[PDB]
Parts: C-alpha cells; structure tokens; sequence
C-alpha cells in the first residue's frame, strides 16, 4: 500500500491519548490497590484510592 | 562630523553629478517625464525641472546650492 | 497562475475530504470543539452541520460551502453529496490540467455529461399515479433514508410511519405549513405521538375552556386602557382571539362574559400556519372593526400530552392539516429530532408534487456513468475526456458509502458497472448485509427530483472554481 | 536607483504583471477571477474593470493602469480587459527593442505612427448599419449580442429592447447628444431577469403615509417639500411640553388649527401628491382620507432631487411659500407591490417620452441583478457609440488580424528608427485575439495565422474567429459586431498607456 | 519536465555565439585567450578561437563541428554560421515561451531554408565559369581581404591557370610563382652524385629515382638516384600524377609497380616533369623570405582554390556586407503573411535571426546597430541588394561599386548547416551520460 | 517492503520516459556520450541502439532490457513499443496500489483482458486469400511503416519497393542470410529490420490497421470487459485499457500535434462502430485508414501485447529484491 492520505494515524492518536489515562489509574483498582498522589498548583497535596477524584 | 581637503571636493563634485543625472533627461521639449510621490501618494508626471528639484528635497547642502 | 491553480483546488479538496467520511448510512463521526469554551464540546456526523460552524480562510473554498446551504435550506438532504461530488470532480480535474487540458475545455465536456445524467435519472424515474398503497411504500423508503447515519437510525421504524402518515393525511399541496412539530420532554424516541388537527406545542390563561362551537378564529391606567382594547376586539364578533404577546388577566377575563377562547403569546409560526389551516388572516392591526377576514373552527380541543396542555382544532377549511409530536428525554435530543423530521418533511412534500422517484443506494449513480460513458460513443476528442472524469467521479460516490460501512469498495461498486451495463438498472448495495441486491426488491429508492438537484448544484459549484485561474487579495480593513 | 536600460526592464515587468493576469479573462470563455473584498466579502466576475478596481497593487508604474479605465469605461466599457493585453504586450516586444539599443522615446512615437496606420484601415472596413434611415430592427439584435458574453444570456433579449427605448426617449439619434445621468438604474431582489421594468420617470423605495390613500394619481399635480403637512417639528424631536391636563388640552386645539389649516392648504394651492421628506402621524392621515390626497413619507436625502429633474417639480421648505408653479409634473402615480414583500416603491410614471427614464431590474439574486447593471450599462456605450457613427467593424478578432496585415505592409515605407515600433506594434495586436482563442482552449496560435490566409487567400473582407463555440468563423453571419468608435479607441487609448510608461524611467519617493 | 534540457542547450550554445560575434569581419574585435601552458595570443581568426575553447556541453560541442563544416564545404565566412546558429535559438526561446512544440519548429524552418535560397537565387549574378577575366575578378576581390593583401593580385591567377600542391621554401619572394605539370617534392637527392636523369623510371617503397651507409654506396655504383626521407603526404599525389605504386618488399619489386617521366632532376627542389600516365594533377611552386610569409602564402591559394570551387558549384554572384541578408529578412516577412499554423511565427523568426548580421558589422564598423540594418531595409525594398554594409570606409556605400563579391555558394551554405544543426537540437529531448 | 517497491516502478518509468521520445514517425533524437571515451559523442533517434548501449544497475529495470530485447532479435522492429506499454502500465499500477489493490489481483485482470484485446486484433485484421495486388500493394504499408523515424526519409518509397520483392524471390522461411559510411550503417540496419517484418507477412497474411487504429481498437474490447468481469478485477482492466489509450497520445506529443483532440476522438470513433479511423501523421487529422492505405502486421502487434504484458507480470509482483556482496 502506498497510502497517502493517512487518516488512520490520526486514530492512534485517540488510542494514545485515551490509553495514558487508564494506565495512570490502573493501579488504583480494588481495595487493595495502590494510591495516588493529586498536588495543586497552589501546593495543596491529598492523597486517596477513590476512582472517581483521580 | 568634519573633513576638508582633496578627497572633500570630490564628495560635492560627485554629490552634484546626482541631481544632474536625476533632470538629466527632462531638458528640451521631447525629453523624458519623471514620477515623484509623497507621503500621500500622489504621483506627479512632469518633465520640468523646478517641479523636479522642489519636491526632491536633497538633505545634502552641496545639492541645495 | 501557476500557484493559484493549485490553491483553489486543494482548498477545495480539504472540505470535501474533510466530511466524506460522513457519506452512506454507516458514516464515521467527527469531533467538534471551539478553541477557549469546553461547553462547545459536540460530535456528530451531519455534513451540513460539519461545514456550517466549521470557518474557512481560503475564498476559493468558501463558495463550496455557500452553495450546499442552498441544498440544506430548500432540499434539506443530500447535503453532503453536494460538496463530495463537487470534490473528486475537482480532484480528477486537477490531473487533467496536467494532462495538458484547459479548464475552459472541461466545462464543455460536464454540460454535455450531465445531461447524459439528468437523461439517466429520468429514464429511471419510475412514477406513481396509481396505487396509492404502493405509493404510501414509497415514501418509506425516502423518509428512511433521509434519517440514515442520524440521532434517529436506531428508531427509523417509528418515525419514517409518523412521516409518511402526515403526507398521507394532507394529500395535496407540498406546504409543510399545515405539518406542526411539537417539541417536549419525557418518552424516548418511539414515545411520539401524532394528532390530525394541528395540534399546538402551547398553553395558554389559567381558566380557559377545553371544548366550544362554532368558533371564529381572528388571529392578532392599566385596568382602563386594557378594556379599551378589549371593546375593540368584541366588535368583530368572535369566539377565538390569538395574539402575538402574553394577554394580561384583567382583560382576559372580559372574554369570559361573551365565551372568547383567549389565545396568549402566539409564535410567528402560530400566526402564519393558522392563517391557512383554521380559514383565518394575519391581521397585525386590530384597531378598525368588521374588517379583516375572520376564520372558522368547529371544535376545539384539549388533550395534555408531554405534561403540558396543547390545543387541538378540528373543523377547520381544508382540513387535511396534522402535527407530528415529537417525544424526548431533554433539549438536545428534540434539536435532533426535529432537523431530522422537517428535512425528512421536505423531500416527501417535493415527491407529492413530483412523484416519480429513482433506485438509489448507488444503482442510479452508477447508471448516470454508464449513460455518460455511453454518451462518449459521439462525442468531440477533448470532451471525450472530460466526460470520462465526471463519470469517475459519479463511480466514487458509492466508493466511499463502502469504506465508510467498512465494506471492499473496490469490489461491491466495480461489480455494479457490469450489472447495469447489460440491462438490470436495478442493483444496488445493500448496506445492512453488505452485499449487491435489487433496490426493487429491497425496497429502497430516494426522490428524483433530490437526486437531480444535487447533480446540479454539484456541477454547477465546480463550474465557478474551474472559470478561477488567478486569485486576487486586496487588504484587510 | 534605476537609470538606464535597467529602468525600464523593471517598470514593463510590473506592468506585465496586470496584463498576465487579466488576458486569461477577455472574450465571452474568458476565465473569471476571484475578489477578496477588504471586508471579506467574495465575489467572481469577469469584467476587466472590476478587476482593475480591486486591484490594490501599490507599484507605481501599475497604477497608472488604473487611471486608464476612468476613462475607457466611458467610451468603450466592453473591451476594458483587451486595452490591457495590447498595452502589456506592446511593452513585452518594446523590452525586445531596448535590448537592441533604442531610445524609449523611438518606441512611443513609433507606436503612434503604427497606430494611425490601423485607425486609417478600421474606418475602410466599416460597415453602415442606419445610413440615411433610423430603424430599431438592427440596433436591438446587435445589444443581443453584446449581453451574449456574461450569465444574462437566458432574458438578454427582454433587456436590449428596453435599453435600446430608454436611450432613445431621453436622447435623440439625430442630436447625437446621449445622456447616462438621465438613465438610472435602479434594481431589487425578487423574481428573474426577465421580470425587468421601464419606468418613464424615477423610482424611490418609500411607501405612502397610509394605506388608505389613493393608489394611483392621475393628475400632474406633485407637491415636493421637506416638512410635510402636519404639526411643524424639528428633524430630530418635536417633544410637545406637558405639564398636566391644563397644557395638554389647550396644546391639542392648538395643532387641531395646525391640521385644518395644512391639509386644507393641499386643496387650496391645487396639489395631489404630496412627496415630503418626514413622516405623517396618524392623526395628519385620518384628515387625508377625507380629502382624497395621497403623500410619501420617509423621503430619503438625495432621493429629493432625483424627482424634481424628471418631474420639473422644485423642493420648497415649507408649506407658506407653496404655489402652482412649485408643483411636479405627471402622468401617472402608482404603488407596485411584488408578492408578499413591503417595499412599495413609489412608481412614477410620465407616460410620455421625457428626458428622464429608470429601469427597474427584477432578480431572484442580487449579484445577478449587480451583474446586469454593468452588462446594460456596457449596451449604453455600443448604442451611444452607434448613434455618433452608425459605421461599425466586426469585432471578435477580425479587426486586428486584418489591421494587423495593413500596419505591417506601411511598415516597410518609412526609412526611419520607427520601423521596427511599426513591426512590433503589429505582432502586438495579433495577441488580443490570440487571448480569445487560448481561453476557448483551442489552439491559440494555428486558430490565429488560420484566420490571415483567410482575410488574404480567401477574400479581401475581414472574417472573425470562432470564440463562441460556433460552426465556423465568418463572425458576421453570427451577429457578433463591435463599434467603429470603440476600436479606434482601444488602439487609442492603449498606444497613451505605452506613452506615458515609456517616458518614466525612474522612480523617486522618500 | 523536459523543458531543463531544451533551456540549457539553447543558452550553452548562445553564449558561443554571443563571444565571437564581436570578431565577425576584416574590422571586427581580437581576443585575448589564455592557454594552459601559460602563454596567451593575439587572433581573430574563428576557427581558431573555438579550436581552443575546449567545450564540454553537448550543445557548444555541436558548434565546433558546425563551423568545422563550413570549412570544407564553402571555406568561408566560418563565424557568420555560428552567429546564425546563436541567434535562432534565441528567438527560439521566445516561441517555447508561447507553447510551440519544437518539432512543429523544425518544420516550419524547412519552408523557410526552402524560401531562403529562392530570394538568393533572384537577387544573385549569373556569371560564366570559363571566363577567366571574371575568376580572376571574383578572387581578387574577395582575396583582399585576407591577410596577404597586398600580393593577392598575384596569387590569385596562379590558382586559375592550375585548376593541385603547393611547393613553399624560405629565400626568394612572393611575386614569382611556376605551375609545374608534374610534381615537385620539397626534398633533396642526397647523397647521390647525378642530380640531373633523364630517361627515368620511378617505384615507391630498372628504377632510377628511389623515393624511399652501405646502401647509400652500393645504389651508387649501378648510377641510380637516391631520394629518401619523404613523408606520407607526398605517397598520396606521387601515385595520382605519374602512376606508381609501393613496394614493401625486395622481392616485390618488378615491372608493374615502377613509373615513367621525361625528366627528373633537382633544379633545392626536384623538378619531375613529363608525367606521360592518364591523370589530373598540377604543382605550383611558391618562394618566399621568412617562414612566416610563406605560411600565409600557402593560406592565400588555399583560399583561393575556395573561391574557384564555390563558382564552379554555384555560377553566381552576390552582393557582400550583409546586402542579400536584408532582401532575406525582408521577403520572408511577407511570405509569413500569406501561410496559417505555427509556420507564419516561425518564418518570422527566422528573419530575424539574419537583422543581426549586419547590425553586429554595423557594430564593428563604428556605426550604429540600428540605423545601419533600418535603412537598408527601404533601401532594399525600392532598390536591390546593390546598397549595403562597406566596411573598409566605414558607411552604406554601393556594394557592387566597391568592388567586394561573394560567391553564391558561401551563403547558402551557411544558412543549410546552421539551420539543419538548430533543429538537431530542437530533435533533443533530453541527454544522458553512459560507460 | 516499501522502499523496495519504489525501486521497480520508478526505476522502471525512467526507462519509460527515456524513449518516450523516439516514438512515432517524428521522433526525437537522442545524444549519448560514455566515459572517458569524448570522441564517441553521437546522435540517433533508434531505440533499440539506445538502451542497448546505457549501462543499468538497477536490477529491477536489467529484466526490462531483456525481456524488449527479444523484440530486436525475433520481431526487429518495435522494441520501442513495448517498455513504453510496460512503463505506463506501472505507472497507473502504482496508484492502483495507492487504492489498496494487490499486484496479484491486477495480474489477473490483465489475463483476462489480454484474451479480449487479441479477440479485438483478429476482428480488425485483414487476411489475404487472393487478390495478390492488393497484398504486394499491402506489404508497402508494412514496410512503409518500419522505416518510420528514420534518415531514409529522403527515399523512403523508394527501399519499399527493395525489401518486399527481395522476399518474394527468395521463396522460403525467414531466414535473411540467403539474400560516408554513416549512411551505409543506418541503410543496411533498418533493411534487416524491414526483411525480418515482412518475412511473417508472406507467412501470416493476416494485418491489421495501423497509424493507432489497432491500439484503440484493443482498447474498446477491454473496456467492454470490464463490464464483464468480477470488480476489483473491473479496475484493472480500466489502468489496462488507459496505457493503450496513451501508445498513440504520445506519438502526437511528439509529433506536435495536440494529443488531447486527435487521440481521444478515436476512442468516440471506435465505440460505436467505424472500425477504420486512424491518426495522419502527415496533415495531423482523422481519416479512414483503409482508404489511405496505412497499415502494420498483425504478429508484431501481438507480440508487443504479449511481450510488454508479460515483461510488467514479473515486475509488477515482485516488491522485494535482494542484493548480495559484490564481487
């Protein structure tokens, strides 16, 4: 294939993008799964398993 | 902002030949129009040579002799 | 000239790739988002809605956009297959320029071409004079398949019974004046309801009566004045008053003496369409009495529906009126349902007054290139070319329906050429197998006079781009 | 800067920039251009002017290519974009001589000399059309073609009957004085080309001050003021002072012997229509009714004027000095509707041949409408040109190709420097209608020389090309004939492009 | 984009012509080359100048060989080829420009070398090959103009009663010539002791004149004539003039391969006369002082010979300066208003190629360009080719009257080889380089 | 995979455009120099002397070289013909593949349309079954076309009348040993060239139109095919069908005719009937081919079917090469 117009790498982008945040909180899952750190501009610091903050 | 001498003649003898060459072509009634614009755009065709030189305004002072 | 060629075809060629993904009932969607506002944050798959809020800088382009929303304002469908047809037929005519090829010569060959394709959508159009059973069979498959690749694909069985019952109840006439389109919460898609004499989306006073006789309709120092100008409105002698603004209590309860129905804050389309249906007029200015045309109704009606009160007429001159109410769960989806329906609406009322129709799914784009390419038989040298790029472009429509639905177009739309060249002018691709079959068997078929307009627009829109060569930009002020 | 050959090798470059460009669009396949307005409106034409007009190019030497269509427009306005093709062509074949060593001086002049020679063959090849005769058989066939070469083909042949008949009833054929400031062309949207009106008078977009006024006026009776007939006020706010009841009551006796006394005074000074600048209220209306009188509102600033040349009427300010004199002139007063649209023009109508005509174009586009404003403007200039000199020459090719053959055979007797300028200003003319040709997409060059053999071999007469995608040439047979006036003028005009470009050979500015 | 080839070998082989246009005629400009062992000269000889430019592009090594042509064909006017050839490309470059195809060039050329030789052909003078008067009349003239002028009076008839070898030795001078029936060598009969044989038989390597230490004094005893050191050139006329023939072996020598002569002595040259073999051949015998005079010398009859084959070929005449040049620029232009296509352009253009010829003399003459070629024009379209270029004053003088003529032949043949060479370049596409 | 793929194709298209100029009548010349060696600067317009002297390194073009070069040896005439058919072949094959078409795919669509353009040459050629004067006055046309393009155009009629009657004295197979000095090379060449076409004449009466009449003609089969044919092989049949369509549009380039006009009324011409009209190469319009008497042998259009085809097969379906150490 020669494939000039590349509308498919355009979907990986979406792929990529969508990806990085299911691994960012794949570690929180269960009640035995690891936290996370949220740190705010201002320097307000929490940390906490719930799925939905994060 | 000073020089005299030889090579200062020169600068006014060649500064002169300038406003020559630019109504060089304009002498006689067959010669050549020349264009000069102002800040407003106004183009003027004219083969006179006062209308040339009034709105030339040379800054050099040999020219303005 | 060199350069300015090339900008006005790219530039041209970006819009049209830009929303041929949106072709065909299988179409991709595409994320829409202004810069600097997260609540403008929408997705969607409508062409026209694609190229309308979407901007464009290159002037050569704009007017590719400028004429498909003459197709959306008048038609209201085959949006998209304006701006995709006018593309390819723009991308093979850049080849062509290089094959040594003027554009004023390509211009010859398309007016001789679609001709050749009007006359194949004509020798197609199979009218309907008779069979009114039939005919209501046909207007199914036009109302399904103006809703294809919309909010409403999932419920099409719903709404295309709800379309083509309200062209059946008016039978004449293609104003989609006397067709009412009711907006309102609760219900999901097949929650909609219908009602035959014109039922209204408002309500109206706090004691108003549900049913009277004999009604006329007159559409149009506080406790002193509002009674002034409730004399002059007894004068005429009336039983139905409708005004464009809210009416006050104090002089709505005058009317209570005498028995006329009070009707408060009436749209622009609640003057206009009552004008014709209930026999009344406009009559902005009520100051003169006994002049103006006053209408007539027999009963009028109340049913609640969508947990507000909606007036409902009957006995009104020429009765053949109705309203479609369309049911959702909030706003966003009764926007979606009724673009879908009034575009839906105006199709079917072009097939009322022209009901010839042709076979559609890509069997009557494909026989516009056989009969142009049939047309290359007698033709000039130079226009045997440009005839043969405006056929390719024809053949590609149906090829990106096919990559669109995920289907090989290189061979469902190639295996079509041999099916209609030998007789058989009725194949077709089935999108919902995904194979050729027959659209008379199938039973899907779309408007001619849609198929033709397109066809129109479209070699109309890329005969302004062809006559540019040199671009011209003067300065900004 | 630039002084010497260099001089003009950069000034006819820049003039040939605006000749590349607009020799694409001349003839009826010429290929359009695109507008880029300065407030981002977009339009695509083909004239050669409106291409001139948006041009905003800030070389000097370009914009004196401007100045020539103030002028052209006036005399020629059809052949604005082939005046520009010979002006950059003459320069291209002029920077072939002064690479030989030539004065630029030689060139303009010797373009002058050539320049003769082809004015002298077009009015041997001219053809009469009215000699002797005045006839409107001919004068309006020959407009069918001049609106041949734009998108009004499909009505053209409604319009050049109405364009021929305006020209002819305010301007005379034997004074041969036409005049276009007593033509105005008004224009609204709705309905189609073929819709379009002659209205003997003028035409304003104004309304009466009620619509139970009388409809049509019979009478030559037109009163022209700036205050109407009410309760004096000033141009911005009356602003009656009210205290109570006291003020209010004697305030309105006061205006009731102001709306006896002016509405009677219509009456009495013999006045029907009332054309008056502000508006009426409903109170000066209800007193109208009884006295029969209908009135314009809301007349617009230059609007004023425009009736008082048609009409003869005169603008009074204010109603003490009105008289019989002062009143306008008629023959018929109406208010044409079109549909459902609330423009109400107010129709004035002589009903006899004045010195003073308005058409009125119907459209369901503007730009369409805008479009037939300068195709019969274009028309005005064939039927003036025509009156001035009935004689006329083919046009579409034929002229050039055969003055072209008529420059080059004097070129070979003159002994002088110009012979060369009479050699190039005849390959010059030969490109006008080679521009015709390449914008048909035909062969430019072998549709060209196949026309010489023909106005040489064949028969002395000139015969055109085939632009129109017609059977074949002989342009004659198909109707297609340009004025003897705008020939001669675009060689004219064209070699006064050249003078005044060839004479500049340095630019000077701060 | 084949353009890139036909772009660059019209500009490579303009930039040929656009140099040695300024050496074109008696009074045209010198050169200044620089070779590469270091020294420099002085020439406006053209067929020396491109001899030494050492071109590489295929469109400039093209131009050598075309004034190489002309040197065999006519042998004069060698730089007006190339500066015709320089300047139709470049109004080539204006008809690429309009879209032309160069093959629809190349024919439209063939109408205008087909015309170009019938407008010569009405203009030019018949003359009569066997009068002498009018040989010696028409070399003279144009002889003048070489390098040995002064005695061109001189050389010219001895080229006219020969028609052929020139003999050159130093001592002596120019004025006295002898035409010799036989041949005669530039070698001497050392180190025989005869030096004078009559009755004698010759056989290249019974015989008793040998054209090739003991063999030096045995050849002497039997009283035979040893003639040696004798390059390959003379091999080639001694078999034509009097019948002989190699002999590279002793045993090969016999009767068959030996001639005859009446007399063969050394008058130092070696006078051969009294051929007696069926043939054609005549020397002539040239003295001079210094080398360098008789060099020339040689020049001045090798010249000439030219002159006598151009009238031999073409009977005619024509006017000089440029003269039948502006009746050629004139003529085709009317011919171009009568044809259609993309002939009539082409024709044209063709003519105004050749206005350049006597503008670049004008130039070289110190007049102007354009006044020169600007009023010929009307002199000729009244008159004829009489008026023209005189360059030794310097003005329009009466060519005929000045006593300068060409012959037919020069001309036509500049203009066949020039035109046939351009659209050998119009026939190129493009080129490629291979091993 | 990719960078191998383009190797092929646009390896091969330069051998294309090489002489894509030397085609027709009024072809082009050629200059060619080689290294080292100055004095060998020349200049021809043949294609079969031009490739055979130009060194190649790509090895995908080598199979090219070959392949045509049985048309030198066998057919000796028309070897231009065919890497001209190859190269556009490839050309439009490589936007087929662009389209995600497989190159195996389009092989297949080309045997199918290789059967329908021969069915189109025996429909159009004419055989000779008696009227021997019509056949002598034929075989001019066939050697009246050989010596197209050549410097042989001053007695071009002429050599016609010198190689067909040589063969009709011979009587018997093919084989031609039985029967300045530029001008003696260029003469004595071509004469082989034209003996070794008119040897299959006398065998194989058989002759088809020719001045572009034949190209087109197999064109309108096959575009007749691809409404007979499954669909992706359909598109195949279309690239197939547009190389023929381009063999006479480049003879009118370079003939400066205007290509656009003359080549494309012929296919309006031949759709509808009228299997007779053929580009004049001399006054540059339309005409009956069978009246003006212009003609070429069927076995070498055949040939150059088959051979230009099968040469495309091979380089069409290979996208991988692999070089190995030199030596």
């Amino acid at each position: 294939y020669q494939d000039r117009d590349k509308p498919a790498q355009i979907r990986f982008s979406n792929i990529s993008a969508a990806k990085a945040v299911a691994d960012a909180i794949r570690t929180s899952l269960g009640p035995k799964g690891m936290d996370k750190m949220i740190q705010d501009g201002k320097g307000d610091v929490t940390i906490t398993n719930d799925g939905a903050t994060i | 902002d000073s020089s005299q001498g030889i090579p200062q003649l020169v600068s006014n003898i060649s500064a002169c030949q300038v406003i020559a060459e630019a109504v060089r072509t304009t002498l006689g009634p067959r010669g050549m129009d020349k264009l000069i614009v102002d800040g407003r755009g106004k183009a003027t065709i004219s083969n006179d040579g006062a209308t040339i030189l009034k709105l030339l305004d040379v800054v050099h002072p040999a020219a303005k002799t | 000239a060199e350069t300015a060629r090339l900008t006005s075809f790219i530039g041209a060629i970006a819009i049209g790739d830009l929303v041929k993904s949106t072709l065909g009932p299988k179409g991709m969607d595409k994320i829409l988002l202004s810069s600097g506002r997260d609540a403008s944050l929408m997705v969607t798959n409508d062409g026209a809605t694609i190229l309308k809020n979407i901007g464009v800088d290159n002037p050569a382009a704009k007017v590719l956009v400028d004429m498909s929303r003459v197709q959306d304002d008048e038609v209201g469908d085959g949006t998209t297959s304006v701006t995709v047809l006018a593309a390819e037929l723009l991308r093979e005519a850049e080849s062509l320029i290089a094959k040594k090829i003027h554009p004023q010569t390509i211009i010859a060959g398309w007016r001789e071409a679609t001709k050749a394709a009007r006359e194949a959508l004509l020798s197609s159009a199979v009218d309907h004079g008779s069979d009114e059973v039939k005919f209501r069979q046909d207007l199914m498959n036009i109302a399904g398949t103006t809703l294809s690749s919309k909010l409403l694909t999932h419920h099409k069985d719903h709404f295309t019974k709800l379309a083509v019952e309200a062209v059946l109840r008016l039978k004449g006439s293609g104003n989609l004046e006397a067709i009412h389109i009711i907006k309102k919460l609760g219900g999901s898609l097949a929650d909609s309801y219908l009602d035959e004499g014109f039922l209204l989306d408002k309500k109206i006073g706090v004691n108003q009566p549900k049913r009277i006789e004999n009604a006329k309709i007159l559409i149009a120092a506080e406790k002193e004045k509002m009674k002034e100008k409730v004399e002059r409105i007894l004068k005429h002698g009336i039983n139905c008053f409708i005004n464009r603004q809210l009416i006050y209590n104090y002089p709505e309860q005058l009317f209570g003496a005498a028995g006329v129905m009070a009707i408060e804050h009436a749209d622009f389309a609640g003057v206009e369409r009552l004008a014709l249906v209930t026999g009344g007029e406009i009559a902005s200015t009520f100051d003169h009495p006994e002049l103006v045309k006053l209408g007539s109704c027999k009963l009028i009606e109340e049913v609640m529906i969508g947990e507000d009160k909606l007036i409902h007429f009957s006995g009104v001159a020429l009765g053949e009126a109705c309203t479609i109410v369309l049911r959702g769960a909030t706003q966003q989806i009764l926007d979606e349902a009724e673009r879908s329906l009034h575009d839906a609406l105006c199709v079917l009322a072009q097939t009322v007054k022209d009901s010839r129709t042709v076979y559609g799914g890509g069997c009557s784009e494909m026989l516009m290139a056989h009969a142009v390419t049939q047309l290359a038989n007698r033709t000039p040298g130079k226009e045997a070319v440009a005839m043969e790029s405006y056929a390719k472009a024809l053949r590609m429509l149906p090829t990106i329906i096919a990559d669109n639905a995920g289907y090989d177009s290189a061979d469902l739309v190639a295996q079509l050429r041999a099916a209609h060249s030998e007789g058989n002018t009725t194949a077709g691709l089935d999108m919902r197998e995904g194979t050729i079959g027959d659209m008379a068997i199938l039973g899907i078929t779309e408007s001619f006079q849609v198929k033709r307009q397109v066809l129109l627009s479209a070699a109309e829109a890329a005969e302004v781009i062809l006559r540019v060569d040199n671009i011209i930009k003067a300065a900004p002020r | 800067r630039l002084m010497g050959l260099e001089a003009l090798k950069s000034h006819i470059m820049a003039a040939k920039a605006v000749a590349n460009t607009m020799r694409t669009s001349l003839g009826p396949n010429g290929l359009d251009k695109m507008m880029v307005d300065k407030d981002g409106d977009v339009t695509v034409t083909n004239d050669g002017a409106t291409i001139l007009s948006m041009m905003d190019v800030d070389h000097q030497i370009a914009k004196l290519m401007v100045e020539l269509s103030k002028s052209q427009d006036d005399e020629i306005g059809d052949g604005t974009t082939g005046v520009v093709v010979l002006a950059g062509a003459l320069l291209e074949e002029a920077e072939q001589l002064l690479d030989r060593g030539i004065h630029p001086i030689r060139i303009a002049d010797g373009y002058e000399q050539a320049a003769r020679v082809a004015i002298e063959h077009l009015d041997k090849i001219s053809d009469s059309v009215l000699v002797d005769i005045k006839d409107t058989e001919p004068l309006i066939q020959t407009a069918k073609t001049t609106l041949g070469s734009k998108v009004v083909n499909s009505c053209h042949r409604q319009m050049a009957e109405i364009a021929v008949n305006a020209v002819l009833t305010v301007a005379d054929m034997e004074r041969r004085d036409v005049d276009f400031e007593l033509i105005k062309v008004e224009g609204k949207v709705g309905g189609r080309l073929e819709d379009t009106k002659l209205i003997k008078g003028v035409i304003v977009d104004k309304d009466f001050s009620h619509p139970q006024m009388p409809k049509k006026v019979e009478d030559a009776k037109i009163a022209i003021l700036t205050c109407p007939f009410e309760p004096p006020k000033p141009k911005t706010k009356h602003k009656l002072d009210v205290t109570s009841v006291e003020d209010y009551k004697a305030l309105q006796k006061y205006e009731k012997e102001k709306f006896e006394e002016m509405i009677q005074q219509i009456k009495e000074t013999g006045a029907n229509l009332a054309i008056c600048q502000w508006g009426f209220d409903d109170e000066a209306n209800h007193l109208l009714l009884q006295n029969n009188l209908p009135a314009v509102r809301w007349v617009g600033g230059p609007e004023i004027e425009l009736i008082a040349i048609a009409t003869g009427g005169r603008i009074v300010p204010r109603f003490s000095e009105l008289t019989a004199e002062k009143l306008g002139f008629a023959g018929l007063v109406q208010e044409i509707s079109f549909g459902t649209t609330k423009d109400k023009m107010l129709v004035i109508e002589q009903c006899k041949n004045s010195r003073a005509v308005t058409i009125f174009i119907r459209g369901g586009n503007k730009m369409i409408i805008e479009e037939a404003k300068r195709s019969l403007h274009d028309a005005l200039c064939v039927i003036r040109n025509l009156i001035r000199d009935n004689r006329v020459v083919y046009g579409g090719g034929a002229a050039e190709i055969s003055c072209a053959l008529a420059v080059s055979q004097e070129a070979d007797k003159c002994p002088t420097l110009e012979q060369y300028a009479m050699r190039a200003f005849a390959d010059a003319l030969e490109v006008i209608p080679m521009a015709l040709s390449e914008n048909s997409g035909m062969n430019p060059i072998q549709t060209m020389t196949e026309v010489r053999a023909r106005q040489v071999k064949e028969m002395n007469p000139a015969l055109g090309i085939d632009c129109l995608h017609k059977g074949t040439n002989d342009m004659k047979q198909q109707h297609v004939i340009e004025t003897l006036i705008g020939k001669k003028q675009q060689i004219s005009l064209a070699t006064q492009m050249v003078r005044m470009i060839l004479k500049i050979d340095d630019i000077r500015k701060p | 984009k084949p353009a890139q080839i036909r772009f660059s070998n019209i500009s490579a082989a303009k930039a040929v012509a656009d140099a040695i246009r300024t050496s074109l005629g008696p009074k045209g400009m010198d050169k200044m080359i620089q070779d590469g062992k270091g020294d420099v000269t002085i020439t406006n000889d053209g067929a020396t100048i491109l001899k030494q430019m050492q071109v590489l592009h295929p469109a400039a090594r093209m131009l050598v060989e075309l004034s190489k042509a002309q040197d065999i064909e006519a042998g004069d006017g060698t730089t007006s080829v190339v500066i015709i050839a320089g300047s139709l490309l470049d109004s080539c470059t204006k008809l690429l420009q309009k879209g032309i195809h160069p093959t629809i060039i190349s024919e439209s050329f063939q109408k205008a070398l087909e015309k170009g030789i019938e407008i010569l052909t009405d203009m030019s003078r018949p003359v009569e090959l066997s009068d002498r008067e009018t040989l010696l009349n028409s070399a003279t003239t144009s002889l003048n103009s070489k390098v040995v002028s002064q005695y061109s009076s001189l050389l010219s008839p001895m080229s006219v009663n020969a028609v052929i070898k020139i003999v050159k030795k130093l001592g002596g001078t120019i004025d006295d010539c002898e035409l010799v029936e036989g041949l005669v060598l530039t070698q001497k009969v050392s180190n025989s002791g005869i030096t004078r044989v009559e009755k004698a038989k010759i056989g290249l390597i019974g015989c008793n004149v040998l054209l090739i230490d003991l063999a030096l004094h045995f050849l002497n005893k039997m009283k035979i004539m040893v003639i040696k050191d004798i390059e390959r050139e003379d091999i080639e006329f001694i078999c034509k003039t009097i019948g002989t023939k190699p002999v590279a072996h002793i045993d090969q020598f016999t009767a068959d391969m030996l001639g005859s002569a009446e007399l063969a002595e050394e008058v130092k040259l070696l006078k051969i006369t009294g051929c007696a073999s069926p043939g054609k051949t005549v020397t002539i015998v040239v003295r001079g002082s210094n080398k360098l005079v008789i060099e020339e010398a040689e020049r001045s009859i090798h010249d000439a010979l030219c002159v006598i084959r151009c009238l031999v070929k073409k009977r005619a005449l024509i006017a000089g300066g440029g003269a039948p040049e502006i009746e050629l620029a004139l003529r085709l232009t009317e011919y171009s208003r009568t044809l259609s296509g993309m002939e009539s352009y082409c024709v044209r253009a063709f003519a105004d190629a050749m206005e350049v010829i006597p503008s670049t003399l004008a130039e070289n003459a110190g007049l102007n360009p354009i006044s020169t070629v600007t009023e010929l024009r009307n002199r000729h379209a009244q008159g004829e080719k009489t008026a023209g270029i005189n360059v030794r004053k310097g003005g329009i003088s009466n060519i005929l009257e000045e006593l300068v003529v060409q012959p037919l032949l020069v001309s036509v043949s500049a203009l066949t080889l020039a035109t046939e060479t351009v659209r050998s370049i119009l026939k190129i596409d493009d080129v490629v380089n291979t091993r």
